[PDB]
């Protein structure tokens, strides 16, 4: 029932029933998207096309120093330069290439493994890619999104431009977020200086019944929870027809 | 482990003397409060060698009300007391015509010995105690209030005043450590005097079972 | 601290840095090169049954830190090992002058090596070098609270709270602990009511239970009239045994079938009452 | 001292168990499946490090320098190559209570130097 | 790692086909609590009510040589801590040295009674081929893949037992999945389509038994799928 | 300064300049120091906020009255929300060595560990907001969980003591008629009328005890001031009165010893039926007693009245020795308090 740290951006920390189901019944965050699922065959073909060696072709002596590669939890093979392998898989996902955006790619470094996932049900959220300590979301993107009704430039084109990336909870472990572009600037003491993603807006961590709360950052959290529970009980116009 | 053995033996003898005095047996003050040095001087300080031997610690006391009503305290040498040792003590008690005795075991006691203690109960009321439980007098603890074994006449007066039966009073198990210390049997009533923060003093009565 | 060490259970593993089994055929030329100094000092004369010797050698190395922290000596360790394993396991050890404390053990006469490993695994834990079992750790401190301070009446008749060292153990071994030197057997108590009932008595557990309830209620600063607690404790200690406030304590007394079924085990209580033809006096 | 490694048979590749030559009183490693034997060379059959004197520098790997979530510092340069930047992290490994010790790794490529202050 | 249990560490794997066989065959690979010469590693395989040491499973998969087994479990022979942690299970399961004996052992521990060793052995063989780690593969000749995966599972259990890795958090949502309308309706549709093929089978059987054709239009009880989805969603 | 101190502590821990305190693990010691610093900082900021509060501040008005809120509330609204604790500990690393992805691994700084440095009025940064939500979750779970266990406990208590009641003979018996308590609460008193009071002959030293309770009948001047001429002459001349006063003091001394044994600790606070001090104050007001004039109440009369009243007060009725011992024990504490308060010297 506890609010785990991994519910950040994926679930509303405030919206939850206060009865005998506290913490069990949750509510998605605004920008949270549950993955639908995809076939791993193209990913497997890409990995084989690169230097990966299948699991039956290698000798156990090669597994010591090599990096293991899992796909949907199935150990497929091993690799030698996981750094450039991950860089390549990320470039493909950011180019909407063979790897689709819903695919997760977590590279555990300490354990020398690369878990790739295409499974369904993987809750994920969008984030702004940060390359050096600067955002890939330039001003031309905001311009095109401002004239979204004319140039038919939508969120899909923004993702296909490699400016935004869908990060899941399991990859957030390997992701270094920048709360705001202010954190990417040079400070008197550099905190991270190696950010790789950025938050679109922190208020997106809230859910639907919690998004209606004004100044929720000025209230004790129990109050925000009770409001998230009563906004659903409030009268209004539940539907036009 | 010899200075500690004699220390344990001294503590056990002190506790036994206090027990007999609380049961009402005649125990002189000098032997009631015997220092470790005095004990070593009267018995020795090398029990491992056999000076003093546990058989020499045997105590024989007499009731203050009845001089012929004596009581024994035996300290068997064997760690686990057996039926043959129970028979030896029963023989000595038969010879001296004594009806109460205490067996201070070290490790424990065999089932056959327990069965002999229960079958011979009506003839010789002999009790068992572990030296581990005799190294301390529980009655001096702060949690243990003042227990007093009542006389059949005082119990009759109690029941006649409060107009109740024996089965109506609260109970105390015959195996209770304090019941064993005072050597009380089924049917006896013990008066407990304890301090109370609301009344100052409170007297309760428990029936043994 | 001396008392704390004598009370806190200590196993061989606590003071053992490492252990190793070697196939040392002749002790005269030990496989190890540092024990050679004393092995000869011990084997220069035949002290044991050299004929009944086994090449298998169990060498254990201890650590100075723990050894000193517990004031334990190699002689003591050797005596405990010899006591527990009799003479079958010969034990020799160096004096407490070498930078590393190492003792060698051989078997006199499952395979010998297998048995040695088994006994090594057993001794590391079972062997009790010192302390009272069941007491994992002991904490020593000065009670800042007067309730835990030793209140004494001065010659002038004034209450003075002497702040003296008090020990709090994580285990409960009242039986043994009370029968210990320099341990006050009057004030020393346990929070385990079961232990209190077993060692002291029904009245003592009554008092201890009252104290426990009072402490639990007062911890948050709440106050309850003493009479309520007293009544509850009397109810739990009126039969000479610890009658738990559960079906196992309430349905086991001669309270009549109806009350017990009102509490719990309705069908079972009525069924047993029917079987035994019990009669409810209709007093409840 | 060091640990004692497993020896495998050369015929069936099964583990060799320790055994003694009763006649010659010499340690041999014999196979429990076939009739192979080997003359032992260490004379030690078992070692258990209860104190757990483990050097975590051997558990650390140079690849950890590629982790972007780790903190970097310029105050501890690498002694093997002189690189200034270096990542530092705690042990974070169980069985190591005094885990507040910091372990540094050089961020320079192909160096992967590891050390501790 | 369960605090109150006979096992110190337990490495489990809810296995399921990539896009089929929704029932998730849960396989456990546990380590016996220290409390005995060493710590033994076992595996609670599906359709078996008795734990089995890992070595028997590896030999039942066609890897009989202990060196091959260690090559599949421990990838670095330079880790004497790993060899010392895996030694107790090896010493506890060495009397078995052939694949047939290992398979017979499994078949003897299987839930189904081993009326005949032949059936018993076949029972196991198919269990180790279909039920054990189905996501790795249920086809034949994949025993190498299953052996490698079970070896990695044991490797993970050893890393957790030696503390070089942190235990997995059950609450980490990276370790969870959300079954939405899609996978839920898919699970129901699978079970109900199976019931439909069952009814069609019985119908066609009791018609061909009379030596006559049967009409699938009359065999297909469309009410099964319709009323089923309706009842579940209602 | 608080955050700077936490940084210095972390620096020492990393440099191995921090030794574990006795009976505490190194990590536990680190957490203790950090929490100490954070708590002290929170307390100082809160105290500053309260001192800054003006008399007109409504928060201050309500808190002072006790109607609602507390100084902690005011310190979280005006100064610092404080550290957020989960399971009684700082925010755990839900990720791999990171509480949130925004931070770095092995970061034990106050912010990373959930020290909300902003006040509610100031507003909480998103991370602070999330950690505070975690703490709130903890509270909500505790509230929604304790209920079941508490209800079960209450039910069991009721079923185990529903039939225990006070019988007409003043004893507490159950349905089976088994005697649970000879007198309810060991004093046969109701739980409402009883009230807190203090024993005046428990803590006082022997010298103070005598100087305050032994009626001095030899100081003619003092007697003249406190008592009227007739009373003074009677007390000085008559020896029976003096002997009675001495006996009364001896009885008080014995009662003092009894109080000592009953209360090993020096806690005079005790619950008794009648608030003697308040009753005497009431008597003074009702009869317009003037403290600056000599009293006409004879001390011998005081002694006799106290003894008569004590006899009248009877929890246990019966002239047999058992009954009279039970009565003495039942009213012992109240009688000691009565004699101490109604002491002739105090009444004079
Ligand atoms: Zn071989
Ligand atoms: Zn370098």
């Amino acid at each position: 029932r506890q609010l785990h740290n991994t519910l950040w951006g994926m679930v509303c920390p405030a919206e939850t029933p206060e009865g005998h189901a506290v913490g069990l019944v949750k509510n998605l965050a605004l920008m949270a998207y549950i993955s639908v699922g995809s076939q791993p065959s193209p990913i497997l073909e890409f990995l084989e096309e690169w230097s990966m060696e299948n699991l039956e072709e290698i000798s156990p002596a090669a597994i010591a120093d090599a990096t293991k590669i899992f796909v949907n939890g199935c150990w497929v093979g091993i690799h030698k330069d996981p750094e450039q392998l991950m860089n390549t898989l990320r470039k493909l996902r950011r180019q909407m290439d063979i790897i689709v955006s819903e695919v997760s790619m977590i590279r555990d470094i300490r354990e020398r493994e690369i878990r790739i996932y295409t499974d369904a049900g993987r809750i994920c959220r969008p984030l702004l890619i940060v390359e050096k300590q600067k955002l890939l979301l330039k001003k031309r993107h905001i311009d095109q999104l401002k004239e979204r009704e004319y140039n038919n430039y939508s969120w899909q084109d923004l993702v296909a431009s490699g400016v935004v990336e869908y990060i899941d909870t399991l990859e957030e472990e390997t992701v270094m977020l920048a709360m705001t572009p202010d954190d990417l600037q040079e400070k008197e003491v550099a905190y991270c200086s190696t950010y790789t993603h950025c938050e679109i807006h922190p208020s997106m961590i809230l859910g639907v019944c919690a998004s209606i709360i004004p100044f929720p950052d000025h209230n004790q959290s129990p109050r925000n929870t009770y409001q998230s529970a009563m906004g659903k009980q409030a009268m209004g116009v539940y539907i036009t027809n | 482990d010899d200075e500690e053995e004699t220390y344990r033996l001294w503590k056990i003898r002190k506790t036994i003397m206090q027990l007999c005095h609380d049961r009402g047996y005649l125990v002189t003050q000098d032997e009631l409060d015997q220092t470790l040095e005095e004990f070593k001087a009267q018995f020795g300080d090398k029990p491992s060698e056999g000076r003093p031997r546990r058989t020499d610690l045997t105590v024989l006391v007499a009731h203050n009300d009845d001089p012929t009503d004596q009581m024994f305290v035996f300290f068997p040498e064997e760690p686990k007391v057996g039926i043959k040792t129970i028979k030896v003590y029963c023989q000595r008690m038969q010879e001296e015509n004594i009806t109460r005795a205490l067996i201070v075991v070290q490790q424990g006691m065999t089932p056959s010995a327990k069965q002999s203690l229960v079958d011979m109960a009506p003839k010789y009321i002999l009790e068992q105690f572990l030296q581990q439980e005799l190294l301390i007098n529980i009655t001096e603890h702060e949690l243990v209030p003042e227990h007093v074994v009542m006389t059949k006449e005082e119990v009759t007066e109690l029941l006649a005043r409060y107009k109740l039966r024996e089965n109506q009073l609260p109970r105390i198990q015959a195996g209770d450590p304090v019941a064993r210390y005072f050597g009380i049997k089924r049917g006896q009533v013990v008066k407990i005097i304890r301090p109370s923060e609301t009344a100052g003093r409170y007297i309760t009565y428990r029936l043994v079972q | 601290k001396d008392i704390l060490c004598r009370l806190e259970h200590t196993t061989l593993r606590k003071v053992t840095a490492n252990t190793a089994i070697y196939y040392d055929p002749n002790p005269q030329s030990t496989v190890v090169a540092e024990d050679q100094e004393w092995v000869n000092v011990y084997y220069e004369m035949p002290d044991f049954d050299v004929a009944r010797i086994s090449p298998w050698l169990l060498r254990v190395e201890l650590d100075r830190k723990h050894m000193t922290d517990r004031k334990l000596t190699m002689e003591q360790i050797a005596e405990k090992i010899n006591a527990g394993f009799g003479d079958d396991l010969n034990c020799i050890f160096n004096d407490d002058n070498a930078e590393k404390l190492v003792l060698r053990i051989r078997i006199m006469n499952m395979d010998d090596d297998v048995f040695l490993r088994c006994i090594e695994s057993n001794m590391l834990t079972d062997m009790t070098l010192q302390g009272i079992e069941q007491i994992s750790k002991v904490y020593m401190h000065l009670p800042q609270t007067d309730n835990k301070k030793k209140i004494i009446i001065t010659e002038d008749g004034e209450f003075k709270a002497l702040q003296e060292w008090i020990l709090e153990t994580d285990g409960v071994s009242l039986m043994r602990v009370l029968s210990e030197k320099d341990v006050d057997p009057v004030r020393t108590t346990s929070n385990d009511i079961v232990e209190i009932f077993t060692v002291l008595g029904i009245e003592a557990v009554r008092k201890a239970l009252e104290r426990e309830l009072y402490h639990v209620i007062s911890f948050d600063g709440s106050y309850v009239n003493y009479r309520h607690l007293a009544l509850l404790c009397d109810t739990m200690t009126c039969r000479g045994h610890l009658m738990a406030i559960t079906r196992h304590g309430v349905n086991r007394q001669d309270t009549g079938p109806l009350m017990k079924c009102s509490f719990e085990e309705t069908v079972d209580v009525l069924m047993e009452a029917a079987a035994h033809g019990e009669s409810d006096p209709m007093k409840g | 001292p060091g640990f004692v490694g497993i020896r495998f048979c050369q015929e069936c590749n099964n583990m060799l168990y320790p055994k003694e030559d009763k006649e010659n009183r010499i340690l041999l490693y014999a196979c429990r499946n076939c009739d192979y034997q080997q003359e032992a060379d260490n004379s030690c059959i078992y070692v258990n490090k209860i104190t757990h004197e483990v050097d975590e520098l051997t558990q650390i790997i140079a690849d950890v320098s590629q982790d972007p979530t780790l903190p970097r510092t310029e105050d501890h340069p690498c002694q093997k190559c002189g690189h200034k930047e270096a990542v530092f992290f705690q042990s974070h490994s169980a069985r190591a209570e005094d885990a507040m010790r910091l372990y540094y790794v050089c961020t320079a490529p192909h160096c992967g130097h590891r050390w501790t202050e | 790692a369960k605090k109150d249990s006979k096992y110190a560490y337990t490495g489990e794997c809810r296995s399921c086909l990539e896009n089929s066989s929704r029932p998730t065959s849960t396989i456990w690979v546990s380590m016996l609590a220290r409390g005995a010469i060493g710590q033994r590693i076992v595996a609670t395989l599906p359709y078996i009510k008795q734990e089995v040491p890992i070595i028997i499973v590896f030999r039942a998969l066609g890897f009989v040589s202990d060196r091959d087994i260690l090559e599949h479990i421990i990838y670095d022979f330079e880790d004497p801590e790993m060899m010392e942690m895996v030694k107790p299970s090896l010493d506890e399961a060495f009397v078995i040295q052939e694949q047939n004996v290992a398979l017979n052992f499994i078949g003897s521990r299987g839930a189904k009674p081993g009326v005949t060793k032949e059936k018993r052995i076949k029972y196991a063989k198919e269990v180790l081929q279909k039920e054990m780690l189905p996501h790795v593969g249920v086809s034949d000749f994949c025993e190498t893949k299953k052996a490698y995966f079970l070896g990695y599972m044991v490797h993970r259990l050893l890393l957790a037992a030696l503390g070089r890795r942190e235990l997995d958090d059950r609450d980490h949502y990276g370790n969870k999945r959300l079954d939405l309308a899609g996978p839920l309706l898919a699970f129901l549709f699978r079970g109900m389509f199976k019931n439909l093929l069952k009814e069609v089978r019985i119908y066609a059987q009791k018609f061909i038994d009379r030596g006559k054709d049967f009409n699938l239009e009359l065999a297909i009880k469309t009410r099964i799928i319709s009323d089923g989805l309706k009842y579940s969603l209602a | 300064k608080a955050k700077q101190d936490v940084i210095e502590v972390i620096e020492k821990a990393h440099n191995n300049e921090l030794e574990p305190t006795p009976g505490n693990t190194l990590r536990q010691t680190f957490e203790n120091q950090v929490n100490r610093i954070l708590n002290d900082a929170r307390d100082k900021t809160g105290s500053s906020a309260q001192k800054s509060l003006s008399e007109y501040n409504n928060f201050k008005s309500m808190v002072v009255s006790g109607a609602k809120g507390s100084k902690i509330n005011i310190s979280q609204v005006i100064a610092v929300v404080g550290q957020q604790n989960v399971e009684g500990k700082r925010i755990p690393f839900g990720f791999k060595h990171r509480t949130l992805p925004h931070f770095i691994k092995d970061d034990y700084g106050p912010e990373s560990r959930g020290f909300v440095e902003n006040s509610y009025l100031a507003g909480l940064t998103p991370t602070e907001f999330f950690f505070h939500a975690m703490g709130g979750r903890e509270g909500l779970i505790d509230t929604a969980v304790k209920t079941a266990e508490t209800g079960y406990i209450q039910r069991r208590l009721i079923k185990s003591m529903e039939s225990v009641m006070v019988k007409y003979d003043a004893t507490v018996r159950n349905s089976i008629n088994q005697v649970v308590q000879l007198r309810y609460g060991e004093d046969g008193l109701a739980g409402e009328s009883v009230e807190f009071q203090n024993l005046a002959t428990l803590k006082p030293s022997n010298k103070a005890f005598e100087k305050k309770f032994r009626f001095d009948y030899t100081n003619e001047r003092a007697l003249r001031r406190t008592l009227q001429e007739d009373l003074v002459k009677d007390v000085l001349s008559n020896a029976h009165i003096q002997n009675e006063l001495e006996r009364e003091f001896e009885r008080m001394r014995e009662d003092r010893e009894v109080l000592r044994v009953i209360f090993p600790t020096g806690d005079s606070k005790v619950v008794l039926p009648c608030n003697l001090l308040r009753m005497i104050w009431n008597a003074q007001k009702i009869f317009h007693i003037n403290p600056r004039l000599p009293s006409d109440l004879h001390p011998i009369k005081v002694v006799e009245g106290v003894k008569e009243l004590s006899k009248k007060l009877v929890i246990v009725n019966g002239d047999d020795p058992l009954s009279r011992q039970a009565q003495e024990n039942a009213t012992l504490l109240f009688n000691i308090h009565l004699r101490s308060t109604l002491c002739s010297r105090r009444m004079a």
